[PDB]
C-alpha cells in the first residue's frame, strides 16, 4: 500500500514531462538544429568539405554529435514509455487508436535506435582511420592508402552533416505525428 | 450485419457510439416546472437559413426531441416517431406518453441492429416532454437501450460536459434557473466566443404546449 | 453446408461431433417391453426437478430419449409431437414408431440440405411400438440416417458402452434382467451414484418410470460386482 | 464469424460469445422462499444523475404473477420482454387462464432457438431469472440462456461474479426459508458479489411475489430498502 | 477493410461509401449555382459533358419536376436522370394523393427520405447526384433546397453545387453582400432583371470564362410567371453584356 | 509566441524551397546531366574507354560525383520532408491520398539511399586498389595483378558514368512522378 | 487445453509471453556483450603498444 | 491417414511436434556450444602468455 | 497433369515429396559433416602441439 502511493506519484511526473517536451523541449530543439543547417541554403552549401581543416577537428564535432544524440535518447525514451503506459486494455474491436499508438511507438523506436547506432558507428571511423594509417608505414609507396585517409575524412565530414540534417527531420516528424494524432494517442 | 465479438460485445454498435461523440453537442435538463433541451447550431456560413435546419423537433403537443448524430437520419426516425405518436392517438384517446413512446422507438432502433443487411442508427435521441405523471427526459443510445436521465448531454465532449452538470444541478431547479445553467454548460465546452443566436432551445414550460424559443427570446437569457 | 473435395460434408460432420459432448443414454429392447436408461448430471443443493430433459413422451405408446444439445431437443420434440398427433388426426391410429422415426430423421435431413440453416446437433433414439405389438428401438443421427437397433447407446463415449452391450445381450430377457443390463452400463458415468441414472421402463403400451429406491437396490449390486 | 455454423468440437461460435457477453453485465439473484420467490439485481450506474427508484431496468413485469430479473444486453432485453408479455397474454386469450411459468419459458426459449439456428442473425445476448407462482407446483424460478436450455433453480447469480455469489447460496440456504430470512440473505449475496461490504441503497433493488391468494407482487422503493438494510447491520452474516 | 461495403461503419465511426459518393459529384466538373432574392429565384446550369457532332441544344443540366418546381441535378449522367424520375413520379404522386400542389420543402424532404432508406440497406448503391430544387410556395416566398448523396434538406438563400463547393462560399457571400447592404426599396417586381444578373455574375466570378453565351441556360421561377421558364438565348446574350 | 511564429515560418521556408526546387532547381539539372550523357548517343559511346589514357584523372571525376551526390541529398531531402510534413492525420479509410504520398516517400528514400551509398563506394575503390597494389609491390613478377588493377580502374570508370545515368533518370522520373500525381500530393482528402 | 473458438484469452496469454521472451532474451544477451567489450578493448590496446604514434 | 476435414487433431499434434522438436534442438546445440567455449577460452589464454601487460 | 480443383490427392503427393526430400537432404549432409569433424579436431590439435601447456 506504501508502494501504491509511491507508484501514483511516478505516473504523474511522467505525464508532466510528456506535455513539457511537446510544448517546449521538442520545438526548441527543432529551431536549434535549424539554425545550424538552414533549409534556405543553396544546394551543396551544407554537405560540402570546404570547412574541413589524430584529427583534432573531428574529435570536437563528434563530441557535439554525442550531445545531440544524448538529448534525443533521453527525451524520446520517456515519451515512448509514456505512450506504452497509455495503451488500453487489449480488447477485440474498437481499437483503431492502439494501431495509431503502435505506429507512433514504432516511429519513436526507429529514431531512438537510429541515434543509438550512431555510437558504434563513430568508433568505426577511428578504427578504420587507424588501421589504414598503419598500412601506410609498412607500404610507403602505395599512394592510394594516403588517398584513402583523405576520402575517409571527407566521407565522415559528409556523414556528420547528413546526421545533423537527419536530426532536424526526426524532430519535426515526431512533433508533427503526435500533434496531428493527439486525440487518438491520449484517449483510445 | 452486426455480429458479436469474442470479448462479449458488439463491434458495429461500438462504432455507432463513436459517431455520436463527433457531432454537434446537445443538452437536456429536467426542471421542476418543465424540461429543456438545447443544441449547438454550428453555422457553417451565411448561406443556410434558420427556418429549415432544426436540431429541435416536435412529435406531438408535448414531446420534444434532439439529435446527436447523422444529419441525414433526422427525417427518418422522426417520421416514424410521429406515426407512432399518431397511431397511439387513434387507437387510444389522449396523446402518447413518453414512456410508451420511448419503448416504441427503442424497438425500432433495436430492430435495425439485429436484422441482417442493415446498419445501426447513427444518432442519440433525447425525447423530453410533459407526461401525466410528471416530466421525463429519456435518451436513446444507438444500441437500442435507453436511460431515464434527469440532466444530460449526448454530443461531442459528453465527458467534461457531464461533469459540468453534476456540480451545477440540484434536484429542485426552476426553468429560468435551468436555462442559465444550460447556456453555461454549452459555452464551457464550445469552441470560440461566437455564441450568439446559434442555440435552439425547446421548453415544456409547466403543462403547456412545446414552444421553441425564437431568436429574439434566446438573447434575453444569453445576456444574463 | 457445402461439399468437400474428398466427398464428405462439413456441418454434418461437425454437428455429429456435438452429440459426443452429451450425456450418455441407452435403450435396450426385450420381448414385450423396452427399458430405457439415461444418465444425466446436475448441480446439488439447487436445480429442484430432474428437469425431465430425457425420457420424453410423444404419444401413449412412444418414448424418446435424446442426447446432444439440451436446448435443441425441445424444438425437435415439439416438432415431433406436432406430427405425432397430426398423423392420429389423419389416420385415426396412434403413430407407430416406424413413422415417427422416419419423421424425426426427416427433420434433421431437411435441415442439412437447406440453404442457410444450422443442422440439428442432437441424436435421439426413439423406442416405441409398431403397428402390431412389436417394439423397435430406432436411433436417429444428425445426418438423417436411422436404423432399428436392439440395443444402442449415444453421447459421451458411445463406443465402449455399445461394446459392452454386444457382450451380454441375449434374445428375450426378463423384466429385472433387462434393467440390470442397462444398469450395468454405469461404468461410463463417474461415481455410479443413483443421482445420475434415470431409467424408464416402457411396457405393454403403458409408459412408467422407476422410483429412486428401486435403482438403489440395483446399483448396490454393482459394488459387489466391481471387485 | 457466422452464427449458423459449427466448430470442430461441436459448440457454436456466436453462442459462446453471447454467453460471455452476459458475464460482463451486472449481477442478478434469485431465491425461492416459503412465502414467495424473491429476486434482486445490482442497478449498474453510469453517473449520479440518472434517476430515482421510479424507473429501474433490472426487474421487469411479465404478468400479474410472473416477473423476470433481466441480465445482459439491455437492448435485446426489451425485445424479449415485448415478446414475453405477448406470450403470457396470448395464453390468457386462448385458454382463459393464467399461464404457468413452466409453459412460458418454453415459449421464450423457443424464440431464442429460432435466432441461433436459422436466419443468420446474431443471438440474443440476454438471460433472465424468470420466476412466478402457479397452482400446479407453487413458486418456480427458471433461468434462461442465450441458447435456450432453460433450467429450474432455487438460487442463481447470473451476470458478473457468478461463482462468488453462487457459492454463498450453497452454504447459506435452508429449505424452509421465510420471507424475512430470504430478504436479508439476498441482500448479503448481492453485496459480497460486488466486492463491497455495505450497500449504498442507490444501487441494488429487489422484488418479491408472496402469494396471498391474489399475487400482490410488491416491488421495492429506495426508502423501503433503507429499513431493510438496517436489519443487515444489526446482524452479521458469516460471509461478510 | 471497411470500405468495400456500404452498411458498415468504420472504426472511427464514419461512413465512407456516402463520403465517396459526394466525391463523385465533385468530379464531374459541372457547376450549377442558384440564388434566391425577393419573390424571385433563379438557377444557372453549365451545359457540359459529364466527364464534335453533339447537338449542344439538348445536353443540359436543368430538368423540371413539375410545372412550378424545377431543379438541376448534377453528378453522374446516369444517376441524375433517375433521380428526376424518382421525383417526377413523387410530386405527381402527391397531387393525386393530396389534391393541392406539392411544395418545394415537402418534395426535397421526401427525396432525402427515399435516399436515406438506401443507406441503411445494402441492397442498392447511392445515387451519385446532387440537385437544387427550386420553386415557390403558396405564401409567395421562394425557396431553394440542395441535397447531396446523403440526407440533406438544408435549404439556402443562394447555393452552388458542383466541383467548386470547397471554396465557392466566399464568392457567393461577397455577391450577396453587394445586394443586401445595397438594397433598393423601389422594387416593382423587376428582380428578374436584378437577381438574374447577380447569379450570372456569380458563375462568371467563380469560373473565369469570357463568352459563356451558348453554354449557359438559366430558369426563373419568380411570381407572375410561376412556370419554371427556361430563359431563351437572346435574353442570355443580352444579360451577358450588362457586366460592362 | 516566438516559437509559434518560428514554427510556421519554418513550414513556410520549407514550402517555398520545395516548390522552388521542383520548378527551377530540378529542370535546370536535367539539362545539365543530359549534356554529360546525351540521350541521342549511340549505345556504348557513353560506357566506353576511348578517353582513357595513382590515376590523377579519375580523382577530378570522382570529386564531381561527390558534389552531385551532396546536392541530390540536399534537394531530395527537403522534398521528402515536405511530403511527410504534408501527410494528414492517420485515419481508417479514405486514405488513398496517403498512399500516393507513401509511394513518393518510398521512392524518395530509395533514391536517397542509393546516392548516400556513393560515399561508401568511393572509399571501397581506394581501399581495394590500395590492397591490390601492395600485393603488386610484394610480388612484382606475377603479371595477373597488373591486369586486376586495370580492370578495377575500368570498373570504377564505367560506374562513375552509370552513376551519372542514375542521376539523370532519377531526376526526370521524380519531376514526371510529382507532376502526374500533384493533386493527391497536396490535397489528399480535399 | 487447446480448443476451437472462444480462445481470445490464450492470445492474451501468448502476447504476455512475447513481451516476456523479448525482455529475457535481451537481458540474456547482456552477458555476451560484456565479453565483447573486454575482447575488443584488449585487441585494440595491444595495437597501441605495437603502433604508438597512430593517435587514433 | 491424411483426409479432408476433421483433421483439427493433427493441428493439435503439430503444436506438440513443434514444441517437442524445439526443445530437442536447444538441448542438442549445447554439445556444440560447450566445444565453442573451450576453443575461444584457450585462444585468449594463449594471448595472455604472449601479451602479459594488456590487462583486459 | 496439373489441373484446377479436385487435386486434394495431389496435395498429398506434394506434401509427401517434401517430407521424402527432407530425409534425403538430412542423410546427404552427413558426408560433408564428417569432413568437418576431422577439420575442427585437426586445427585445434595443431594448437595443442604448438602450445602444450594451455590446458583448455
Amino acid at each position: 500500500q506504501k508502494i501504491k502511493e509511491e507508484y501514483n506519484k511516478f505516473k504523474y511526473d511522467i505525464t508532466k514531462q510528456a506535455i513539457e517536451s511537446l510544448r517546449e523541449r521538442i520545438p526548441k530543439r527543432i529551431i536549434f538544429f535549424n539554425n545550424l543547417v538552414n533549409v534556405n541554403s543553396e544546394p551543396g552549401s551544407i554537405l560540402n568539405v570546404n570547412d574541413l581543416d589524430s584529427h583534432k577537428q573531428i574529435y570536437l564535432e563528434l563530441e557535439k554529435i554525442k550531445t545531440y544524440a544524448s538529448e534525443l535518447i533521453e527525451i524520446i525514451g520517456n515519451i515512448k514509455l509514456w505512450i506504452q503506459l497509455n495503451v488500453p486494455r487489449i480488447e477485440d474491436g474498437n481499437n483503431f487508436g492502439v494501431g495509431i499508438q503502435e505506429e507512433a511507438i514504432q516511429e519513436l523506436a526507429r529514431v531512438e535506435e537510429s541515434a543509438f547506432n550512431l555510437y558504434d558507428a563513430i568508433v568505426k571511423y577511428y578504427m578504420e582511420r587507424a588501421k589504414i594509417s598503419t598500412k601506410v608505414l609498412k607500404y610507403p609507396n602505395v599512394s592510394d592508402y594516403q588517398e584513402a585517409v583523405r576520402e575517409l575524412d571527407e566521407k565522415e565530414w559528409i556523414h556528420i552533416k547528413i546526421t545533423i540534417v537527419d536530426m532536424r527531420n526526426n524532430y519535426i516528424m515526431l512533433y508533427d505525428l503526435l500533434y496531428k494524432n493527439w486525440e487518438k494517442v491520449v484517449k483510445p | 450485419l452486426t455480429t458479436f465479438s469474442p470479448t462479449g460485445k458488439l463491434v458495429q454498435i461500438e462504432y455507432a457510439l463513436n459517431r455520436v461523440s463527433s457531432s454537434s453537442p446537445a443538452l437536456g435538463i429536467r426542471a421542476k416546472n418543465g424540461v429543456i433541451i438545447a443544441t449547438e447550431k454550428k453555422s457553417p456560413n451565411e448561406l443556410i437559413e434558420e427556418n429549415s435546419i432544426f436540431k429541435i423537433q416536435q412529435i406531438s403537443e408535448h414531446i420534444g426531441i434532439v439529435y446527436a448524430g447523422m444529419p441525414g437520419d433526422f427525417r427518418v426516425l422522426l417520421k416514424r416517431a410521429r406515426k407512432e405518436a399518431i397511431r397511439y392517438s387513434l387507437q387510444y384517446g389522449s396523446e402518447i406518453l413518453v414512456k410508451e413512446l420511448v419503448k416504441i422507438i427503442a424497438s425500432i432502433v433495436q430492430e435495425f441492429t439485429q436484422t441482417g443487411g442493415v446498419r445501426p442508427f447513427g444518432l442519440s435521441l433525447l425525447i423530453c416532454g410533459v407526461d401525466v405523471y410528471g416530466y421525463h427526459l429519456y435518451q436513446i443510445d444507438p444500441s437500442g437501450c435507453y436511460f431515464n436521465w434527469m440532466a444530460t448531454c449526448v454530443g461531442k465532449d459528453y465527458q467534461n460536459n457531464m461533469s459540468f452538470l453534476e456540480k451545477r444541478y440540484n434536484k429542485d431547479i426552476e426553468i429560468e434557473d435551468a436555462i442559465h445553467t444550460a447556456i453555461l454548460t454549452l459555452k464551457e465546452s464550445y469552441e470560440g466566443v461566437l455564441n450568439e443566436k446559434n442555440i435552439e432551445i425547446g421548453v415544456a414550460y409547466d403543462n403547456k404546449p412545446f414552444k421553441i424559443l425564437t431568436q429574439n427570446e434566446i438573447k434575453d437569457y444569453l445576456i444574463e | 453446408t457445402v461439399f468437400s473435395p474428398d466427398g464428405h460434408l462439413l456441418q454434418v460432420e461437425h454437428a455429429l461431433e456435438a452429440v459426443k459432448k452429451g450425456g450418455c443414454a441407452v435403450a435396450i429392447k426385450s420381448s414385450n417391453f423396452a427399458v430405457l436408461a439415461v444418465e444425466k448430471k446436475n448441480i446439488p443443493k439447487l436445480q429442484n426437478p430432474k428437469t425431465t430433459e430425457k425420457l420424453i413422451k410423444l404419444d401413449e405408446h412412444n418414448c424418446l430419449a435424446f442426447a446432444g444439445l439440451n436446448a435443441d431437443a425441445r424444438v425437435l420434440v415439439n416438432k415431433t409431437r406436432l406430427e405425432c398427433q397430426r398423423y392420429y388426426l389423419n389416420m385415426d391410429e396412434p403413430a407407430p414408431v416406424d413413422y415417427i422415426a422416419k419423421y424425426v430423421a426427416k427433420v434433421q435431413q431437411k435441415f442439412t440440405h437447406r440453404g442457410g440453416v444450422r443442422p440439428f446437433g442432437i441424436a435421439t433414439l426413439i423406442a416405441g411400438f409398431k403397428n402390431n405389438k412389436e417394439i423397435c428401438i430406432y436411433q436417429t443421427e444428425p445426418s438423417g440416417i436411422y436404423a432399428a437397433w436392439k440395443a444402442q447407446a449415444i453421447g459421451k463415449n458411445a463406443k465402449i458402452v455399445q461394446e459392452f452391450l454386444e457382450k451380454n445381450y441375449q434374445e428375450n430377457m426378463e423384466q429385472k434382467d433387462c434393467i440390470f443390463l442397462a444398469l450395468k452400463a454405469i461404468f461410463e458415468v463417474v461415481e455410479l451414484s443413483s443421482k445420475n441414472v434415470e431409467v424408464a421402463l416402457l411396457t405393454e403400451k403403458d409408459l412408467t418410470f422407476i422410483e429412486e429406491q428401486e435403482i438403489n437396490s440395483m446399483v448396490e449390486l454393482i459394488d459387489q460386482e466391481r471387485t | 464469424s457466422r452464427t449458423t455454423t459449427f466448430s470442430p468440437e461441436g459448440r457454436l461460435y456466436q453462442v459462446e460469445y453471447a454467453l460471455e457477453a452476459i458475464n460482463n453485465a451486472s449481477i442478478t439473484i434469485g431465491l425461492i422462499t416459503k412465502d414467495g420467490v424473491i429476486l434482486g439485481a445490482d442497478k449498474v450506474f453510469i453517473s449520479k444523475l440518472i434517476d430515482k427508484a421510479n424507473n429501474y431496468e433490472k426487474i421487469y413485469k411479465i404478468d400479474k404473477h410472473i416477473f423476470c430479473g433481466v441480465a445482459g444486453l439491455n437492448a435485446d432485453a426489451n425485445i424479449l420482454i415485448n415478446q414475453s408479455r405477448l406470450y403470457a397474454q396470448r395464453y390468457l386469450y386462448n385458454y382463459n387462464e393464467v399461464q404457468p411459468v413452466s409453459q412460458l419459458v418454453v415459449q421464450i426459449c423457443d424464440i431464442k432457438q429460432s435466432y441461433t439456428q436459422y436466419g443468420g442473425l446474431r443471438p440474443y445476448g440476454v438471460s433472465f431469472l424468470i420466476g412466478g407462482y402457479d397452482t400446479k407446483d407453487g413458486y418456480q424460478l427458471y433461468h434462461t440462456d442465450p441458447s435456450g436450455n432453460y433450467s429450474g433453480w432455487f438460487a442463481t447469480a447470473i451476470g458478473t461474479n457468478n461463482l462468488t455469489a453462487s457459492s454463498v447460496l450453497k452454504q447459506e440456504w435452508k429449505n424452509d426459508m421465510t420471507l424475512e430470512e430470504g430478504l436479508l440473505l439476498a441482500l448479503k449475496t448481492l453485496a459480497k458479489s460486488t466486492d463491497t461490504e455495505i450497500p449504498k441503497s442507490e444501487k441494488i433493488e429487489l422484488a418479491y411475489l408472496t402469494n396471498k391468494d391474489g399475487e400482490v407482487y410488491q416491488k421495492y422503493l429506495t426508502e423501503k430498502e433503507i429499513e431493510e438494510l438496517i436489519k443487515l447491520y444489526t446482524q452479521k452474516y458469516i460471509k461478510e | 477493410m471497411y470500405d468495400r461495403h456500404l452498411t458498415i461503419f468504420s472504426p472511427d465511426g464514419n461512413l465512407y461509401q456516402i463520403e465517396y459518393a459526394i466525391k463523385a459529384v465533385k468530379n464531374t466538373n459541372i457547376t450549377s449555382v442558384g440564388v434566391k432574392g425577393e419573390n424571385c429565384a433563379v438557377i444557372i446550369s453549365q451545359k457540359k459533358m459529364a466527364t464534335k457532332l453533339l447537338d449542344y441544344n439538348n445536353i443540359t443540366n436543368i430538368y423540371n419536376i413539375t410545372d412550378e418546381i424545377g431543379c438541376s441535378m448534377v453528378g453522374m449522367p446516369g444517376d441524375c436522370l433517375s433521380m428526376v424520375y424518382k421525383a417526377r413520379s413523387e410530386a405527381s404522386e402527391f397531387l393525386y394523393s393530396n389534391g393541392y400542389n406539392v411544395n418545394a420543402e415537402t418534395l426535397c424532404r421526401n427525396i432525402c427520405d427515399k435516399i436515406q432508406v438506401y443507406t441503411q440497406h445494402a441492397y442498392m448503391r447511392l445515387h451519385a447526384c446532387s440537385g437544387m430544387i427550386i420553386g415557390i410556395d403558396e405564401n409567395n416566398k421562394p425557396e431553394l433546397f440542395k441535397f447531396d448523396p446523403s440526407g440533406f434538406c438544408a435549404g439556402y438563400r443562394a447555393c452552388v453545387i458542383g466541383n467548386k463547393e470547397q471554396e465557392s462560399i466566399s464568392v457567393l457571400e461577397r455577391l450577396l453582400e453587394k445586394r443586401k447592404k445595397k438594397i433598393q426599396q423601389e422594387t416593382i417586381d423587376e428582380d428578374i432583371r436584378n437577381t438574374t444578373i447577380l447569379a450570372i455574375e456569380a458563375l462568371q466570378t467563380i469560373l473565369a470564362f469570357d463568352l459563356k453565351a451558348s453554354e449557359i441556360e438559366v430558369a426563373i421561377v419568380s411570381t407572375k410567371n410561376r412556370n419554371f421558364t427556361q430563359i431563351s438565348e437572346k435574353e442570355i446574350d443580352n444579360y451577358l453584356t450588362y457586366i460592362a
